[PDB]
């Protein structure tokens, strides 16, 4: 229930 | 005390990390419980987790799976195994974990203490 450009988000530097 | 390490997948961080396979059951402990704050839902969990060996911050849980957390069946200090897990790798080259299946084979409050002193994946 969530995109790769989620993870980017979510895991953000 | 690190007398129930040998519970523990050693290794395995090491190796999702280097190689990115998912064909791989490891058994894992619990070390943390973080929701992710994204503003919207549904809640997010990210975990610190420990294979006995290192531990890895980037693993993040499933939405099926939050029932664990909101009933703490799974909390810091359980032992669980991994059934399902999907490894995505960032443009930067970290990998995020998403546990999409998983057993817990120990409660918390069963095992009672961290085992051993994994060191933090570098990363």
């Amino acid at each position: 229930d969530f995109t790769a450009d989620d993870l980017e988000e979510w895991f953000a530097l | 005390g690190s007398h129930m390490v040998g519970q523990l997948s050693r290794g395995a961080i090491a190796a999702i990390m280097q190689k990115g396979d998912t064909n791989i059951k490891p058994i894992l402990q619990v070390i943390n419980i973080r929701p992710i704050t994204t503003g919207n839902s549904p809640p997010r969990y990210r975990l610190l987790m420990s294979d006995g060996l290192n531990t890895l911050s980037s693993f993040m849980l499933a939405t099926q799976l939050n029932p664990l957390v909101e009933e703490e069946q799974l909390s810091s200090n359980c032992v669980c195994q991994i059934h399902r897990f999907i490894v995505n790798t960032l443009k930067d080259g970290r990998r995020v974990v998403i546990l999409m299946e998983l057993e817990v084979l120990k409660s918390a409050e069963a095992v009672g203490v961290k085992i051993g002193n994994p060191v933090p994946y570098n990363e």
